[PDB]
């Protein structure tokens, strides 16, 4: 299973919401009926961090600005009111079948 | 929770290392563990995965027949062996834990097989590195 | 020492399940000249003496809002409705231009002239070349302008109309819901129970109590009582509790009648398919209405507000549901075949919550009648209800309430709600759930089977 | 405790003394007991149209037959044919539950045992059917030996 | 993401093995005879009747063989022994020739003309035995 | 061209013979209670055929008589049910005539066979 | 199905197949027609188009294709009143 | 197909008349109609 993302980098304004989408080749609906999409966050020089561990539901300890959506192969991640703790690397991971591939990866930046 | 690593350093091509990943306050016989790999200036990869049963292990395609994953449920440790080290393995090796515990193997009655279940991530490790060099 | 697997058949466990339940209404002889929209005849006969076993020292989480029998019932209410209308008469030859004018009839002998009209139109007959005129009467809630004047019916823009077969009753008869073999139903006999969360006094049954499938909006007619205090059941635990299901303890009788005296004549369109029309008025023309005893109702409304404060503690005021059509707004119910639409504005103009705390006779509710009924919240499948000759009068108890909560500062406006027909059977099915008995369990004992 | 499911709540030491209450409602009182299903058939003969409540009585009969036979088959593959408490030769593996007898039989209900052992019963049933099959082979050629 | 664990015996896995080691797996096929994939975790569809017909057929075939076991002396059992002596005109093969050498589906195509004659003799010696077990209890 | 070989016990066959000789042909008529010689009413015919069979098998399971043709219970034969001798029952009487003799007393005897199984207490 | 459907390799068995006498094909052919006719039955019957269709080819860098395989056709349809006609074109 | 192209007829008796060819690698048909045609809704009865 391959993964591609749009875009490769964002250039946004603090207080303005944005969004990052992932695209899968094969549909990721398991036989449980629940999908296998994972939204991560790596600060530079830091360990990664889960944000959304399905299509929808949010990790215990993440603020409600991060909402997830989608079904089938089309998926998005809509940040609400981008702030100073929302810059770095955003990843997509599937866990439908081995090997557990990661996405390409975005680089969210502001305009200094 | 706390996830501690060690065992990383600098070797030659064609050597053997032994990474380690000791956990803090788990049941740890319920949670299957992972190993991801991040080259400098690249994205993440996936290397290996052992179960909490310590019975079924899987590897990535590029690393097949070279690595060896084991665990000790008494000592609460991970034991990643490596063999015949290439040059392109200069990266950072993080152990990891699924966000929920997989249960037991589920016996399918029609074909008589046991099945394990794998899913995502909670806690990456500290992040240790192995850099292969000549001198 | 040593342990060994032993098998026990007859273990008292269960799991939450979702199965097919069947009707068990009371036995009654086959009347040839009348039938019900409900079957109530193909149902299995009801047992004479039920059993209801009390279960000691068990808790069980219920949820009246995620109960599978509510959605399982609601698809059967619609399927029986569409089962008894397929062998009926299709009224395709009536969607035409109607030449329709007023009625040509010392003051109180005629009141509601401006609801009826006297329409006339070219209808077909058995012979294909012959045309005929008839002079049926129609309400003004059945007609749409085409701008005396020349204008048509409502539903002929969007839907095909089917006349209800006049040998078929519209009557709720109490049907039960029984579990098959290997299943069971658990009943929370614990009162002071808000629908959701754990129950402590549970007890197993095999069938439910007798549920009447009464179609009504804004009021839960002919229902069951709360036994002790007015019980209030909200959607969410959060502050977005839009729908409130109030249940009363004492009934409030509402007398409803239709004082006109209609005459039903029949018009034959096609070979063997007669159209039963409103012929003429024998006597006076008076508007239909409903009485609500004054102070009987007002006493019961004070008991509601006393229990509302325990959830909210703000001011409590009641408004009439202003915006919408005539179907969301009114109290819509079924009185012997006629479909009434009553105006509850004179009931919900109260302004309570200053503190905790006079018979003005009766409350007269003005009611309008329709005969073209988009029955559920769906289009394309309208229904014509044929006229009924005589004078119709229904008496019914008020046992509940359906309220929509409305946000700025401290004011809680409760307007009457309706339309979601599942709320009419959450109020009956709030205390039942379906389980699946699994009587085969294993455990270790230390007794080995003798094998040589 | 007498009454259908009345032992739900008691501990499983005392809930297993009255197993006759459950294995009579689930063997007798299911298909043999009712004769009023064929009193609703003639009332379905009077009406000439298949109703909604006639379809639901098929699905409540075929669920009632299958629920009866898929618990008698499973007691037939094992040696426990017409009885309620039977013993087997399968040794209890402590990785199924390490819990002592006094905690199981005297401080735990049957409904708390369902929510502990349910992941393991598909493995346990394989070992009861296998040891029953090894037993009847052994008592056949022993029989043919003399 | 799944993975194959340890393996056990499976359905029809001893077909064409032999005749003496395929009788050590009798419960594996006898477990898959009543409940299939039809039982999982809005009315009168084409696929709805075709699913309901598969559930009525699966009970009729199961009760057919389960009736026939109880008419014999063999109820709730997997291997039982009768008093009917084997007749060499049915098949003349040796004892080490059908065991350890033959498989089922080769023995099935050999005696399938004689099973109706064999089935009658098992039922007849069960009437004769149960009358004698009655008439032994009069002393 | 079809000939006819040897003749064995047919379906009813011993319906007119005595009750000592009709109790050796019990297996012949038990085979025909379920099989038969056989689109929504196509299914309701089958489900009644199954549930007429399972109703008689569950009733034999209530008693001690599961999985056998001749079974024995320890209910005493009350001599007011029928007072005939043993040789004029098992040698001078058919089953169709004995069925009319005790057709009144059928529900009384079934109620006693069921009670004496609950009185095992074993 | 919570497991996906599976496949057990059977050892040492041979079996005759015949793809021209397989009845799974004739059963599948009656099902694809049965599912086809189930869907079209609640759809709208279209008898008011059996009338005459008076029309002339279409009107009009240039389009210059499809002039001889497609044309607007005007006709008297029915309205929702069964007393009025409407003049209606269609390609 | 796994190996090479399989070709299947009914019976080798010179009366077969149908041949089933199964390829190994596909031949990607791409196929279209270029036109931006519209669609109108015309009422012919009660809702229809
Ligand atoms: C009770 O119970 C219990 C439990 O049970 C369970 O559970 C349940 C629930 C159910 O299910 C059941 O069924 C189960 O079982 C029990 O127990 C058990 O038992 C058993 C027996 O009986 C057992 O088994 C065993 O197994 C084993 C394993 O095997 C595997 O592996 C191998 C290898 O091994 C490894 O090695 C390594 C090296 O190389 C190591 O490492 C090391 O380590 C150390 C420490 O220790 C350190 O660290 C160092 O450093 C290092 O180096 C490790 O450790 C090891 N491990 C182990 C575990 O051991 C191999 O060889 C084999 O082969 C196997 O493998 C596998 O294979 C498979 C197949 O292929 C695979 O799969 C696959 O994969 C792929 C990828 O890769 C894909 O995915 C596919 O899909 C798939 O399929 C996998 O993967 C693999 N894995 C691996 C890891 O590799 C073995 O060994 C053993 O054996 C034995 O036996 C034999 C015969 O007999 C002999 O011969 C030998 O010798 C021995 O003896 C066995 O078999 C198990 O384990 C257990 N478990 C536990 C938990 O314990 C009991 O038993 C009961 N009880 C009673 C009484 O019974
Ligand atoms: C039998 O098999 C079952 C599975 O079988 C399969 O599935 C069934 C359906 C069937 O299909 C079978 O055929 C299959 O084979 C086993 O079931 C497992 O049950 C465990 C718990 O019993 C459960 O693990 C938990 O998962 C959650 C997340 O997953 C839940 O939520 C998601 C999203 O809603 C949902 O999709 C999941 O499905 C799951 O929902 C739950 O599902 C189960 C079963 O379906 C239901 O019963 C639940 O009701 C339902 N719950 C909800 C809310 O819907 C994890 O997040 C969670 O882990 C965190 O919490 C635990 C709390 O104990 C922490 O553990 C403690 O950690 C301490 C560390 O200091 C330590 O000191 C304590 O000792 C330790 N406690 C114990 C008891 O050891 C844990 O560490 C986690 O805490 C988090 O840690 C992070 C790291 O720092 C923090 O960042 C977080 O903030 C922190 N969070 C909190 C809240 O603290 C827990 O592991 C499995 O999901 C479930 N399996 C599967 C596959 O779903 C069952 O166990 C088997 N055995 C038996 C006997 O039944
Ligand atoms: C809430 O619950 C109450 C209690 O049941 C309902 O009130 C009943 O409503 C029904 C339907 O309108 C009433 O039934 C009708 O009664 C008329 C009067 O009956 C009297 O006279 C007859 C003999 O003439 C006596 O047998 C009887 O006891 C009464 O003294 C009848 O004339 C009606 O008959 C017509 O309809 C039937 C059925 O369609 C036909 O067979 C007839 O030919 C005839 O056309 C009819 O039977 C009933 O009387 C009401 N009961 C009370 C106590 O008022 C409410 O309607 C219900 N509310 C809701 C919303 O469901
Ligand atoms: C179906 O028709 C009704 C009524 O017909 C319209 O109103 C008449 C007064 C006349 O002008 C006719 O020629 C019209 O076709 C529609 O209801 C009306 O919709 C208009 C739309 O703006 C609205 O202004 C009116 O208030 C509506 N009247 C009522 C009584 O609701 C209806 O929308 C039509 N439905 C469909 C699906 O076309
Ligand atoms: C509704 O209430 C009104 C008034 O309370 C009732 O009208 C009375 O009807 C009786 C019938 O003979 C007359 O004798 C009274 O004089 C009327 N009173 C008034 C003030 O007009 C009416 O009948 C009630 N309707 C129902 C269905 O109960
Ligand atoms: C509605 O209008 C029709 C026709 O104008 C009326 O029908 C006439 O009623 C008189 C009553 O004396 C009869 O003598 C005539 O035979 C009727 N038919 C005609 C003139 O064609 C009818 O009375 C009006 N009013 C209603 C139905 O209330
Ligand atoms: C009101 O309607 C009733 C019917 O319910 C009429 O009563 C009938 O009148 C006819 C005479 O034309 C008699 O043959 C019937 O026997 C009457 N039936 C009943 C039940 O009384 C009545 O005439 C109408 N008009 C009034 C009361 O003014
Ligand atoms: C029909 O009745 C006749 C009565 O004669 C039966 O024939 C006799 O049966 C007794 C039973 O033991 C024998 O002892 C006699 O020898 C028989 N008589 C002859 C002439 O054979 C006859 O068996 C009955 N039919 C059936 C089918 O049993
Ligand atoms: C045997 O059958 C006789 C039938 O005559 C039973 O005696 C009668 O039973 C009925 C019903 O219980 C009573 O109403 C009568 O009063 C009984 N008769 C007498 C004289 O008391 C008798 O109970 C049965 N059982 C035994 C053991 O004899
Ligand atoms: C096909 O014929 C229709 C006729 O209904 C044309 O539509 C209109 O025709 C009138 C008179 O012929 C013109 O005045 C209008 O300009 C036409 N167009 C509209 C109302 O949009 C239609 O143009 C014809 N050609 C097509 C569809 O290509
Ligand atoms: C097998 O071969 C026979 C030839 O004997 C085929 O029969 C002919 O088939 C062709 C086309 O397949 C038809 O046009 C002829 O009419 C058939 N002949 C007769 C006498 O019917 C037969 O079709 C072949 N088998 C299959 C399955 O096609
Ligand atoms: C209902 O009551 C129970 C216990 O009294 C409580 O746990 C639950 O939150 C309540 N729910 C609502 C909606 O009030
Ligand atoms: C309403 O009830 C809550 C819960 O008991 C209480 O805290 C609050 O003070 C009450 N409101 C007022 C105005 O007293
Ligand atoms: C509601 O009450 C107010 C004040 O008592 C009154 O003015 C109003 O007319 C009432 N509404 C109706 C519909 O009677
Ligand atoms: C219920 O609980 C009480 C309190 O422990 C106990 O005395 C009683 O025996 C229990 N009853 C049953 C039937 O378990
Ligand atoms: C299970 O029980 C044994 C004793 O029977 C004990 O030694 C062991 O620690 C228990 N397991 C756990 C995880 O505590
Ligand atoms: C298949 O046949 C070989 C020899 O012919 C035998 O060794 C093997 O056990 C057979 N496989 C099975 C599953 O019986
Ligand atoms: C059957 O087997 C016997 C071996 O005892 C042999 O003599 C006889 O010829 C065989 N019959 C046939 C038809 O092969």
């Amino acid at each position: 299973i391959v993964m591609t993302q749009t875009p490769l980098s964002l250039s946004v304004t603090p207080g303005q919401p944005a969004s990052i989408s992932c695209k899968s080749s094969e549909s990721l609906r398991q036989s449980n009926g629940k999908t296998s999409l994972y939204w991560y966050r790596q600060k530079p020089g830091q360990s990664p961090q889960l944000l959304v561990f399905e299509v929808s539901n949010r990790f215990s300890g993440v603020s409600d600005r991060f909402v997830g959506s989608g079904s089938g192969t089309d998926f998005t991640l809509r940040i609400s009111r981008v702030e100073a703790e929302d810059v770095g690397f955003y990843y997509c991971m599937q866990s439908k079948d081995f090997p557990l591939t990661f996405g390409g990866g975005t680089k969210v930046d502001l305009k200094r | 929770v706390q996830l501690v690593e060690s065992g990383g350093g600098v070797v030659q091509p064609g050597k053997s290392v032994r990474l380690s990943c000791v956990v803090s306050d788990f049941p740890f016989s319920k949670y299957p563990m992972y190993w991801v790999r991040q080259a400098p200036g690249k994205g993440l990869e996936w290397v290996a995965a052992i179960s909490g049963d310590a019975w079924h292990v899987v590897y990535s395609n590029s690393v097949q027949g070279r690595f060896l994953v084991s665990r000790d449920n008494v000592k609460n440790t991970l034991y990643l062996e490596m063999n015949s080290l290439k040059i392109e393995d200069t990266a950072v090796y993080r152990c990891a834990r699924m966000f929920q515990e997989s249960g037991p193997p589920r016996l399918d009655r029609w074909s008589g097989r046991n099945y394990y279940y794998y899913s995502g991530m909670d806690v990456w490790g500290q992040g240790t590195t192995v850099t292969v060099s000549s001198a | 020492n040593n342990l060994w697997v032993t098998v026990y058949y007859g273990v008292p466990v269960w799991r939450d399940a979702e199965t097919t339940l069947f009707c068990a209404s009371d036995a009654k002889a086959y009347d040839t000249e009348v039938h019900n929209v409900w079957a109530t005849h193909a149902c299995v006969p009801t047992d004479p003496s039920p059993q209801e076993i009390h279960l000691a020292n068990v808790t069980e989480k219920f949820d009246m809002w995620k109960n599978s029998m509510v959605e399982q019932m609601h698809t059967d209410i619609i399927s029986l409705w569409d089962e008894s209308l397929k062998p009926c008469v299709k009224l395709t030859p009536l969607c035409i231009t109607l030449n329709c004018t007023n009625i040509t009839r010392g003051n109180l002998t005629e009141e509601g002239k401006e609801e009826l009209k006297n329409c006339s139109f070219n209808a077909t007959t058995e012979l294909r070349d012959k045309i005929q005129k008839v002079h049926s009467l129609f309400y003004r809630l059945d007609l749409v302008e085409l701008n005396t004047s020349m204008y048509r019916l409502i539903n002929c823009n969007t839907s095909a109309i089917t006349q209800a077969c006049p040998k078929v009753s519209f009557e709720p008869i109490p049907i039960h819901y029984c579990a098959p073999a290997g299943f069971a139903i658990l009943k929370c006999r614990e009162k002071e129970f808000n629908g959701t969360g754990p129950c402590k006094k549970v007890s197993t049954v095999q069938c439910t109590h007798g549920i009447k499938p009464v179609v009504s909006t804004q009021l839960l007619l002919n229902g069951s009582l709360a036994e002790g205090k007015v019980k209030i059941r909200c959607e969410n635990i959060s502050n977005n509790a839009k729908t409130i299901l109030v249940q009363l303890t004492t009934p409030v009788r509402i007398n409803c009648t239709r004082p006109s005296n209609n005459t039903r004549t029949s018009i034959r369109i096609g070979p063997g398919q007669s159209f039963y029309a409103t012929g003429d008025i024998i006597g006076d023309i008076r508007k239909a209405y409903c009485n609500v005893s004054e102070s009987e109702w007002k006493e019961a409304l004070g008991k509601v507000v006393e229990q509302l404060r325990n959830h909210f503690n703000k001011t409590i005021t009641f408004a009439s549901s202003s915006g919408g059509d005539l179907e969301i707004t009114t109290h819509s119910f079924n009185c012997g075949g006629e479909f009434f639409y009553c105006n509850t504005s004179s009931l919900f103009n109260s302004t309570w919550d200053g503190n905790s705390a006079v018979p003005n006779g009766t409350i007269t509710l003005p009611c309008r009648i329709k005969q073209i009924i988009n029955m559920w919240q769906r289009t394309g499948q309208a229904m014509y209800a044929p006229p009924i000759p005589g004078k119709i009068r229904c008496d019914s108890n008020i046992t509940g309430l359906i309220l929509i909560r409305d946000n700025n500062n401290e004011s809680e406006t409760f307007r009457p709600g309706g339309g979601d027909m599942r709320n009419n059977w959450r109020s009956e099915l709030y205390k039942y759930k379906v389980v699946k008995i699994d009587p085969l369990g294993v455990a270790p004992t230390g007794a080995k089977r003798r094998v040589v | 405790l007498f009454g259908f499911l009345g032992a739900a709540g008691s501990t499983m030491g005392a809930a297993s003394l009255t197993l006759t209450v459950q294995a009579r409602q689930l063997l007798s009182g299911i298909v043999q007991q009712q004769s009023n299903l064929l009193r609703a058939i003639e009332a379905q003969q009077h009406l000439l149209r298949l109703t909604v409540w006639g379809i639901k009585q098929l699905q409540a009969r075929v669920l009632a037959v299958e629920r009866y036979l898929s618990d008698q088959q499973l007691l037939g593959i094992w040696g426990c044919s017409g009885k309620l408490i039977c013993t087997t030769n399968v040794p209890w593996n402590s990785s199924w539950s390490n819990k002592s007898q006094d905690e199981i039989w005297n401080n735990m209900t049957w409904l708390q045992w369902d929510k502990e052992i349910s992941n393991y019963t598909d493995t346990i049933y394989y070992l009861i059917e296998k040891s029953q099959n090894q037993q009847e082979v052994n008592e056949k050629d022993l029989l043919a030996l003399d």
